[PDB]
């Protein structure tokens, strides 16, 4: 542990001789002279550094799986590594592991671009002002991955379960009145009848005579499983029998996409036992800053949530009462100035609590209401990969706390093995207005609407002619993976919890039910929830 | 008959064999057919039951040994065959990937995606293994070091792809782009194998 | 192999008259033609400009260092670099078809015909240009020569959508051309007084109004109608 | 419904591209600057005189029927009259307004640019080409080579204007006269007003540097 310094030119023949000989590791001037650095830092008369090499090199080897290690972040990265398990085993550090590192949350551009080759892989894919900008193929495949990953689905859980297979559509041309399954997006033609899409084809369905599935919201746009006997006569397909396709659980995903390593889980797990007491708290919808009765709740709430501080502390869309627009006047309506005036009061009524916002990371989620997806789309369901909050209006707020994140409306976050995420949107009054009727409670419905967005696999499976979506970020809608929990914040639907297929769907609803701040608790150790109402 | 999917598998690798045996061109491995695994595993699957269902029928039906003995005998070597073919077939994969980890330990750590999951893992693991044997006992010499005699110790060589400056065992190597060095072959070799040095 | 240059009657295509009209070719002889494309001179100035900018650097020796350059740089190699490789493959490769290249073939197959069938109702007139079993054989001919040029022993779906984009970029091209007209006027006349000049309506409305209504696409052709919303919408364009 | 993405809605919300027309060229002949108002009020007006892109016809017939009512008590001694008149003009395009349409904005937009098509129409038939019109002012090139032969000629032309039923409500005032005009856009142009006074508004001057802005500008008036 005694510090000192070494030069590199005496370091030179053994460290070449342990990394160069020993595994083959080309070592360059500067990558020398600072592990020497490190060395003579991390012990005194450089003798007995030839396990540290070692064990650099090792972890380089394993992890890295390149060459020319000295390259200051190579060396740094298997540095730090060999701290934290050196610090797990439990030098340079014996403390203990902490779940700040392996807790994360990610927005709609900073996921993994996961594009599936239609044959068999998912591959990983990953420049200026204008570059984040989607490009027509992304907008042409934007429907293609769907379709390829909900056949991934199909062709994995149906067929074992269940063994007559999928036909495709262009191959339904020659045939007079034979049976078949079809795995198709429906949809309704310029014609103004109902068809299915594929990319074989597509074919007019006869949609009379036919009995779909009770268990499921059916709209334009969702991808089902027909089926039933096609006419060549008519060209169009008589379908008696329709359903979505089957779920599948995370773990299933899991294996086929081979993706963590080793002491990374073990280290999850061990954190996600010990860290038993942990609180996630939930705010409601529509928490509008401009309503008094309001900010009256939000200070009885925020003095409540300061006795005891949550690890986290999450805010949902639509945080006026107005959609934002160019307001022309000569007065401060001026909904830009408001709403920074709404954050403004907002930072200055959450600073009077020290003891909330400290130790506690808050998270806020733009709605309809919102600005830049609200201030064009005027309180419609406009872009679903809601950009985040504008740092513009978050001067105060942000100046008030420490650990404050403006996150994507269709978020994800990372804080363990687990994936959580959090979606704020009323996809129960558009399920229901675009549901189409078959010429063949609440529970039932929520049931029903959860089985649709699991089975679908797509966080809206909705046509872009009823919700655009920018072609680049999809993968961020599409529930490939199925994590576990669900923040599905809405408004037209009723408070629930409700697990299925090893997925957890919350939907705390509004704010304000009837007179009550309705706010949501969650414990991810034992994976339980707790409503909490508090009158005004 | 029943072995058409193994003859085609085995058929396949003789091409990917005569394909790594034309010179070194240490081309990757032919993506894994997974699609021939899972059909003739299906095949075996139902032959399986086959023979369940004969045996099962034997016990509660009056067959005498004669069928019975004889249709069951048929589709037990019909899984030999069938194992015999894909047992080929592995063992050739396994015996690339060999030689593709014991010519570039000292190379490259190198497309993934044409291996199955217990082929990349089986690669990941023997990697550490060439590495622990090459560490144990034997590490004075280099166990992954060039298998043609040393003829000659010092050489030229000329740089073919810049990586500015490199620590060598005492002194220093300038990579500079189209530049030759008159050096030791012993200390190059490694740099030479991986693409940076062409001259002999 | 057979690559054969021929002229549409009258010089110019003429693609007011009638296709038929246009080639002399009887059916028999245009049955056995594999690939049979046909180029029009667009006269668009800027392709007009590029072209003729190609030409000025062909003429002016600037074409026989660019060509050099572009071939040391490996985008292009020499004649008989070219002849040597397509014997090696040639002489190399004999690929098949896949079941799944089959099944999509005949599904392509069946729907060029019942294009061809379609469109020879609407015309009421025998399609000059030929599809039949023999364009199967074709493709799957193309779909070959796709899979031997990379060398494959299989010919995968990817050589066979190749081929049927080629296919209809070429034969489908010179059966697409086309030379009753008082439904078309009538139709013309009664959207223009009732769609306004500077409003939309959806295509169902025009469905309801009330055929293969190629009226709309002649309109969209004069720029006084345009389908925006995937089809579903007509916008009068403004005339 | 109106909480969910809708394409013609969509479209209909950012479709505010007005048509100009614009011609560049120099003009010897005597060319007047009229600046058109109340077009919009005009539009609305006489627009009297299946479709899911068309707004409700009932709604637009009451909405005349109450700028009638609006227009005939401006005529009289009404100064709320013309007050609200105004406030309609710059109302229905307000978002803010508690009965705002997007539908019945862009029907009036269209019907504007209809009313406006008509006037330039109007204007070419009355004998001056029109080289300006931007739904504020019209730049019209009457064929009147003299100066002096204008001030009639350019009132028998608003007279005729007048007579138009379709532009009867429709107000109008010549801004300058240009015997000589030198014309490209809204914000490059030159030349002499009244034959006398000469203005210069060259934004691509302010493009050039400064040793050669001062010899543009000198050159311009040299070659003017």
């Amino acid at each position: 542990v005694l510090p000192v310094k070494i030069q590199p030119p005496l370091l030179r023949p053994l460290a070449y001789r342990v990394l160069s000989r020993k595994y083959g590791l080309s070592i360059k001037s500067d990558g020398l002279s600072a592990l020497a650095e490190f060395v003579g830092t991390n012990i005194g008369a450089n003798w007995r550094q030839g396990p540290a090499t070692i064990k650099f090199l090792e972890q380089f080897a394993a992890v890295w799986k390149q060459q020319e290690r000295g390259l200051f972040i190579d060396q740094s990265g298997v540095k730090e590594v060999i701290q934290e398990m050196k610090e797990r085993e439990k030098p340079e550090s014996s403390k203990a592991l902490d779940w700040r590192d392996y807790f994360k949350v990610i927005n709609a551009s900073q996921q993994q671009r996961f594009s599936y080759n239609p044959h068999k892989m998912q591959f990983i894919f990953v420049g200026g002002i204008a570059g984040f900008l989607p490009d027509i193929e992304d907008k042409v495949q934007m429907f293609l991955t769907r379709y390829y990953l909900t056949n991934d689905r199909v062709m994995r859980n149906e067929n074992f379960q269940n063994s007559m297979s999928i036909t495709p559509i262009k191959n339904l041309l020659g045939r007079d009145a034979q049976n078949f399954l079809l795995l198709g997006l429906l949809n309704k033609n310029f014609k103004g009848n109902w068809s299915l899409e594929d990319p074989s084809g597509s074919v007019e369905i006869d949609i009379s005579q036919t009995i779909p599935t009770q268990g499921h919201y059916y709209v334009p746009g969702c991808m089902v499983l027909v089926e039933g006997i096609y006419y060549s006569v008519g060209n169009k397909f008589h379908v008696t029998s329709m359903t979505l396709p089957p779920g599948e659980r995370r773990e299933i995903t899991l294996e086929t996409i081979g993706n963590l390593d080793k002491d990374l889980k073990i280290r999850l797990h061990l954190l996600e036992k010990e860290l038993t007491d942990h609180k996630f708290v939930i705010l409601g919808a529509n928490l509008f800053l401009d309503d008094l009765k309001i900010m009256t709740a939000l200070s009885k709430i925020l003095q409540k949530l300061n006795d005891d501080p949550p690890t986290l502390l999450i805010w949902q869309g639509s945080f006026t009462s107005v959609p934002v627009f160019a307001s022309m006047s000569s007065r401060n309506i001026s909904s830009s100035t408001q709403f920074k005036n709404n954050f403004d009061a907002l930072a200055t009524l959450l600073s009077r609590f020290d003891n909330l916002t400290e130790n506690t990371t808050m998270i806020f989620i733009p709605g309809p209401n919102d600005l830049w997806g609200s201030m064009v789309s005027l309180g419609a369901s406009g872009t679903l990969p809601q950009d985040p909050i504008p740092s513009a209006f978050t001067k105060k707020i942000n100046k008030v706390c420490k650990n404050v994140v403006w996150s994507s409306n269709p978020t994800r976050i990372a804080y363990l093995s687990q994936e959580i995420v959090i979606f704020r949107d009323d996809l129960s009054g558009r399920f229901k207005r675009h549901r189409l009727e078959f010429p063949f409670q609440k529970v039932q419905e929520t049931r029903k609407l959860v089985k649709t967005i699991l089975d679908q696999g797509h966080l809206s499976p909705f046509l872009d002619s009823l919700r655009p979506i920018s072609w680049d970020l999809d993968h961020t809608l599409t529930l490939c993976p199925i994590p576990s929990t669900m923040v599905l914040c809405d408004t037209t639907s009723a408070q629930f919890d409700l697990t299925y297929n090893g997925c957890k769907v919350i939907n705390p609803g509004s704010f304000i039910h009837n007179r009550r701040a309705r706010y949501m608790e969650y414990v991810p150790s034992s994976k339980k929830t707790i409503q909490e109402e508090i009158y005004i | 008959m029943y072995g058409d999917l193994g003859n085609k598998l085995v058929l396949e690798a003789k091409r990917t064999k005569q394909l790594y045996a034309r010179s070194n061109q240490d081309v990757n491995l032919p993506m894994y057919h997974e699609d021939i695994i899972r059909n003739i595993l299906k095949e075996v699957s139902n032959l399986r039951k086959n023979t369940e269902y004969l045996k099962e029928q034997q016990q509660l039906g009056m067959l005498d040994d004669k069928v019975a003995k004889c249709q069951y005998f048929v589709t037990l070597l019909c899984m030999e065959r069938n194992k015999r073919c894909l047992l080929a077939y592995q063992r050739l994969r396994t015996d690339i990937l060999d030689s593709m980890a014991w010519n570039n330990n000292g190379l490259d750590l190198m497309d993934t995606n044409n291996l199955s999951h217990q082929e990349q893992e089986y690669l990941k693991e023997y990697c550490d293994l060439i590495t622990d044997l090459k560490s144990g006992d034997l590490v004075d010499i280099d166990l992954s070091g060039s298998l043609v005699p040393p003829s000659d110790v010092f050489i030229d060589v000329r740089v073919l792809k810049d990586a500015g400056e490199i620590q060598t065992e005492y002194g220093v190597f300038n990579l500079i782009k189209d530049s030759q060095f008159f050096v030791r072959q012993s200390d190059v070799e490694r740099l030479i194998q991986q693409g940076y040095l062409q001259k002999i | 192999s057979v690559l054969a240059a021929a002229n549409p009657i009258y010089g110019r295509y003429d693609d007011l008259k009638s296709p038929g009209d246009n080639i002399d070719f009887q059916t028999t002889i245009l049955s056995r033609f594999d690939m049979i494309f046909i180029v029009k001179d667009d006269h668009n100035e800027e392709r007009d400009i590029s072209i003729a900018n190609h030409v000025i650097n062909i003429h002016t020796g600037n074409a026989n260092a660019m060509q050099n350059q572009q071939e040391e740089n490996g985008s292009e190699i020499s004649i008989e670099k070219m002849k040597r490789y397509i014997t090696y493959c040639r002489l190399k490769c004999a690929p098949r078809l896949s079941p799944q290249a089959a099944e999509k073939l005949s599904s392509n197959f069946v729907t060029i015909r019942k294009q061809l069938l379609i469109n020879e109702l609407e015309s009421t007139e025998r399609s000059s240009i030929p599809i039949t079993i023999r364009q199967l054989e074709a493709i799957i001919r193309i779909t070959e020569s796709l899979a031997k040029l990379e060398l494959s022993p299989i010919a995968q779906e990817r050589h066979v959508d190749e081929a049927i984009r080629l296919f209809q970029a070429s034969t489908m091209d010179a059966a697409s051309q086309d030379p009753s007209l008082s439904e078309i006027r009538r139709f013309e006349q009664e959207l223009k007084r009732r769609l306004p000049i500077g409003w939309s309506t959806s295509y169902q409305t025009l469905r309801r109004e009330f055929a293969l209504d190629k009226a709309l696409y002649a309109l969209e052709k004069h720029e006084t109608i345009q389908l925006r919303h995937q089809g579903q919408n007509i916008y009068r364009s403004g005339v | 419904i109106q909480n969910d993405f809708d394409l013609n809605t969509s479209w209909i919300m950012n479709d505010s591209e007005f048509p100009k027309i614009n011609n560049s060229g120099v003009y010897d002949n005597v060319v007047l600057d009229v600046g058109v108002d109340n077009l919009t009020v005009n539009t609305i007006l006489t627009s009297a005189l299946f479709v899911h892109d068309a707004f409700s016809n009932d709604a637009l017939n009451v909405l005349r029927g109450m700028l009638k009512e609006w227009w005939d008590e401006a005529l009289k001694e009404n100064s709320t009259a013309d007050l609200l008149v105004n406030s309609l003009a710059s109302w229905v395009q307000n978002p803010n307004a508690k009965l705002f349409d997007g539908l019945l904005r862009y029907h009036v937009h269209n019907l504007t640019k209809k009313a406006l098509l008509q006037l330039v129409n109007e204007f070419s038939a009355l004998g001056s080409t029109i080289v300006y019109a931007d739904r504020n002012q019209i730049l019209i090139k009457t064929n009147k080579y003299s100066p002096e032969n204008c001030y009639a000629y350019s009132q028998y032309m608003m007279k005729a204007v007048r007579t138009n039923p379709m532009f009867s409500y429709l107000d109008l005032n010549i801004k300058r006269y240009w015997d000589l005009l030198i014309w490209m856009d809204k914000f490059n142009f030159s030349g002499l007003a009244c034959d006398y006074t000469a203005v210069s508004q060259w934004q691509l001057k302010k493009f050039l540097s400064p040793i050669y802005q001062p010899e543009f500008e000198d050159w311009m008036m040299i070659i003017l």
